[PDB]
């Protein structure tokens, strides 16, 4: 998994029939401190993530293990909306 | 002397998917559009035979992703006779010389 | 998925028999802003993508999940032709 | 596998139902010399890893091979807590 | 898939029994312009690729999808020998 | 596959029960010339590799294809001990 | 950098029809003729690998016009090694450098 | 550019009945005699395809009146490529220029 | 005293796929090409047995991807006697001294 | 006071695969090689018990990748008595002190 | 940096034929001879792993010429550890340093 | 007064393994190599009849290492007649008088 | 370079009958006596291969006329490598030089 920030959304009209109904986000990866990296990922989103949320995104065949993404061509998915990150036994993303 | 590829489908929306996926798959030029009756429509591409073999083969499984459209017939001719240009409607017209 | 711009096509004559009929594009990756990265990917193309189009390309085992790419040696595929990207609640690739 | 150091933990309250009960760490990758890289990974943790401990983390579909992580969307897991690294026939992480 | 140039050959005699009969090449990756990158890959070679050829190489589990590479530990394969690359509607690797 | 040099070993005492009996090396990746890169990988070792020896290491799900690594959480494995590399029809790792 | 394509037929009338339909189909040149015994006769064409696959695919299906003529094995090699030119009879001879 | 007819029989007395009934049934010229192994012998004639078509078809029915001799394969090529004469043994030799 | 690898196939297009995938899979030199009848064709390579073992084993699995061509027999001899080069056709000829 | 690991195989090539995959898996010192009859051969390693537990476990899964080689018995002793080194042949010799 | 190969056979005439056909087949040096009991006799060859793999593959199939001689276990280790030379009897002795 | 021994194998990789293991086994010299058709290839060794029987018995059982290689007929002649030296290809040639 | 014959029996009175009938049947010299465990005893003869082949064959049916004695294994090596003399116990000792 990777911590990422939801910058926006991507809409594709001409797509595969397996890709219909799949909400495609635009995540930007953040580092361990929390600063935005120059690396992004368009990921599927089963758990509803809003703009600016910190999410956990997994890459590869793990995005197709949730019984509605099984036969879909997905290589990225939002598995968790991050509640808190505690680094060096102190809070980092409490809010 | 330039290779001719032909994809014959049953239906017009099947043959526009055939014609569009052919000129997109490789550097070929769609020069022809032929109706022979009973819903059989043929599109004709021209180009080097590296491009025409790749486009016709990729054009065949693009019609297979259309509902109600089949590929009835397909063929690639690598070096046709110059007699075929004047009789058959496979030649470069004036409108399609910019894509040559 | 990654956003990518269709730069051109790759034609291979001597190839595997499983690779016949597979339209191979030449996609250059773009960043979140939309500038071309120095990273590319030759990807299969089930949905017909023209030159200059922005597409979503996925890598890995997800390129073999669409019922005609199952037993094919593909590690990249165009799953969507991008209609609109909306970054920070404003439009980026409307057109 | 990659050697990594447990910097902290990541807690996500809103997540998939398959991701419940999965302990999510925050590992920072170390090099072969032992110094922390600017590359991280949020990984599952079946073997209990504490803060500051050096672990072995694997990426990809290998994180879903351990009898309870099978149908979970995991692309990283801690497979081993590192006891000793012996580079060039001399001890590096004995402790 | 990635465009790569066949730089050399790698031969190993002490290997797994599943790796017997597998021709291992030494490919150097090329960019979209066509010059060599400082990234390489040792790939299996079902289609006969000579030295100096431009080939299409795929990474991951897609190298094990070709009817005899199924139970072999391969993460790279040469799927096509590149005939023509046409970037921006003009020829690049015609020859 | 990637060419890599066996720098050392990694010993892990607290690990998964699937990871018992798996010999974990510490490989450093080499380039096409043969100089050590600043990239490493802890890999399993069915083919017995000694220190300093050049090996072929594959990443991903291909490390789980050899009849005893199948249900193990491995994402790297040594598939071959490199006997010779011949780059541009001249020998490079003959010995 | 020219490919080599071979069609092995069972019979000499089957292999002249294979040789005639290979040089008529695409821009390849017939350079070779090899008998290995037991009525297995091979013809060898040289050209670009797009032209060679268009020839060998045409010459394979052209041997069904020959009654009693069978196709045994065909193969197309994208670029043969330089070692193969001197050992195997696949190289360009001086009889066929006017067709290159 | 002169038509080639070939009759392949299993056996030498069948192939001389082939070769003689070919040159008698029409104005053709026997130019070739080809052994490819396993008892397969080919007879090659040249001439105008008015002659060679009647020559081959009457030459095929003459092998059927030999005991133990049969025709394995037969073919007529009406307009061969000029590449075929230099590689395949179907060309006019010097001895048979009086019968052209 | 240099290792000899041999791949014997049934057919000539199978044996050029043998001969080319042998010289590409390792630094070996194709020195021989032997016909012994009944469609059996042998390809002989030379080199260090690090190369020739990988050359033969990868050359054997390449003939299996040809239609109609199979491998009848294959063998590697790591250290032949010096008597073998003068009698058997496995020695370095003059044409293939650039690939040694 | 230094841990003893012992892998007993049936056969000598099985026990050299045992002895080498032990000293390669972790920093252990192979100090012993013991024959007790009926083809039972034991190799003895010494080192810290983090190294010996990893080496003996990795050394056990290497003998079963040998044809005809089995593992008869396997044991790791974490802290032996000082009585054991003078009687049993498990002690560090003078030859193997450089690997201690 | 020289590999070690072992062939364990049941019987002394089986182990001399295995030892003779190993040093004849490739450029290896027979350095060892180890009896472990119950009629299990092992020979040990040394060389680089190219020649050692070709020796053990030749010496294994060479013990079928010996009636009543069986091959029990064979193994090739590509580079033994430096620890194994002093403990296990696989090192080069001074009697066989003229054959290295 | 030197014997002649022959081993006829089916295949050329089977007959080089037969020829290599015959001159390695005893003090004989390989002088001959004869193809008679249908893939039947014979090698001929010369020596004293004790050395020839030790070679032919070794070379016969050596062709089981060659997969797909069969031994068809072997024979040992104690002293051939002087008539056989000039008619049959069993005599000593000048390539192999350095091995006598 | 001198031929080695070995007869391996199950039992010591069977192997003295093997050793005595070997040196009596032909001019060979018994140089070896080898125990490898489980009641397997080997005797080793040396001499010219005319003598060794006759002695080993006559020595095999002499063990068959002993009650409770079998021949487990037997072999003749016509020209061994000189590497075999120093490792294996088949060489001429100082005591048995008068019978050389």
């Amino acid at each position: 998994m990777q911590m990422a920030k939801v910058c926006g959304t991507v809409v594709g009209t001409q797509k595969l029939p397996s890709m219909t109904g799949v909400k495609l986000l635009l995540l930007q990866f953040i580092d361990a401190n929390g600063e935005l990296l120059p690396k992004y990922e368009v990921a599927a989103d089963p758990v509803g993530a809003g703009l600016g949320e910190w999410v956990l995104v997994n890459r590869g065949s793990a995005a197709r293990q949730t019984e509605y993404h099984q036969n879909r061509p997905l290589d990225a998915m939002v598995v968790a909306i991050i509640d808190t990150v505690t680094v060096n036994n102190r809070r980092l993303y409490g809010e | 002397a330039v290779a001719v590829g032909m994809i014959e489908t049953l239906g017009f929306p099947a043959v526009v998917e055939a014609a569009d996926a052919m000129v997109k798959a490789a550097r070929v030029t769609l020069v022809g559009y032929e109706k022979i009756g009973t819903g059989r429509v043929t599109v004709i591409v021209r180009g080097d035979v590296s491009e025409v073999q790749a486009s016709v083969s990729a054009g065949t499984e693009s019609v297979k992703r259309v509902n109600g459209g089949q590929v009835l017939s397909t063929h690639i001719i690598a070096r046709p006779h110059e007699n075929l240009e004047y009789v058959l409607p496979i030649r470069y017209t004036e409108e399609v010389e910019q894509f040559r």
